[PDB]
């Protein structure tokens, strides 16, 4: 039903980003490993695959980016427990 | 200001239940737990916890109620401490754990939150825990 590709890169996205942030203390590495997943799921005609998908794990996925905009506008680093979080949750989804 | 430090008791009473016996990680029960079992390698765990440096500075507080924080426990998906500290516990149970930076993060540490060799506290409650 959900998209094998969407659930394979975000599978493997939020697995490359948290060893950059957890693993190398690499923030803007976490952010940009990430930033072409959630532009996917912004950016128009979609499948029914990836449809459902966005369906599922959307919300939770436009507000993790959401939180990651706040921690850069503030440097709260609060802001990145809550994307961390939203990313954790979305990926046990799909795993 | 003449109260328990928790911190200190775990520190000057805490069980050492590493295997070499070297101090890595001490462990007191501030709940005990109803299970009879234990969990086991790759069983993936539920707990509550929070987290403190052993200087009293808090670096994780919103794990502690609500959701669950879940991991596979026996896997080096967690530091060293919980994967031998949650292992011993039994469900319900909440027990303190202080952990050497050897069984922690290290002389890198995981900055801005933990500074390098940093000894850490946890309070955690074993929720719940599951074969699959
Ligand atoms: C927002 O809250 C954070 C947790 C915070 C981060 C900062 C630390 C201070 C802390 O405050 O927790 C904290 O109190 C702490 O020290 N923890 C968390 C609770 C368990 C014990 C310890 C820990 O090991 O954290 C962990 C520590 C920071 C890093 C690991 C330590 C051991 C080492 O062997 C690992 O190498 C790999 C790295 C963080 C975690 O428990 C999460 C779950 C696990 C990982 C990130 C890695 O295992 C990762 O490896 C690819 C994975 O396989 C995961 C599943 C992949 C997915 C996409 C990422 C999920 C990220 C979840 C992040 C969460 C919930």
């Amino acid at each position: 039903a959900m998209d094998p590709e969407f659930m394979e890169m975000w599978h493997e996205g939020l697995e490359e980003a948290s060893r950059l942030y957890f693993g190398e203390r690499n923030v803007k590495g976490m952010f940009e490993v990430l930033e072409p997943l959630h532009a996917m799921m912004e950016r128009g005609p979609q499948t029914l695959k990836e449809t459902s998908f966005n369906q599922a794990y959307g919300r939770d996925l436009m507000e993790a980016q959401e939180w990651c905009r706040k921690y850069m506008k503030s440097g709260n680093v609060k802001d990145l427990t809550q994307a961390w979080d939203l990313y954790y949750h979305v990926f046990r989804r799909i795993s | 200001n003449n109260e328990e430090s928790p911190t200190a008791t775990v520190a000057e009473q805490g069980e050492d239940i590493t295997s070499k016996k070297d101090r890595g990680v001490l462990k007191i029960v501030k709940r005990v737990g109803n299970g009879e079992e234990t969990p086991m390698i790759g069983d993936k765990v539920y707990v509550h916890y929070k987290g403190k440096l052993s200087n009293g500075k808090k670096f994780d507080s919103s794990h502690d109620r609500n959701e669950p924080f879940v991991f596979s426990l026996g896997k080096g998906q967690v530091i060293k401490a919980w994967d031998i500290g949650v292992a011993t516990m039994k469900k319900g149970e909440i027990c303190h754990l202080l952990c050497k930076p050897e069984y922690a993060y290290g002389s890198a540490g995981s900055l801005p939150k933990i500074p390098s060799n940093a000894t850490l506290f946890f309070e955690i409650e074993l929720l719940d825990f599951k074969g699959e």
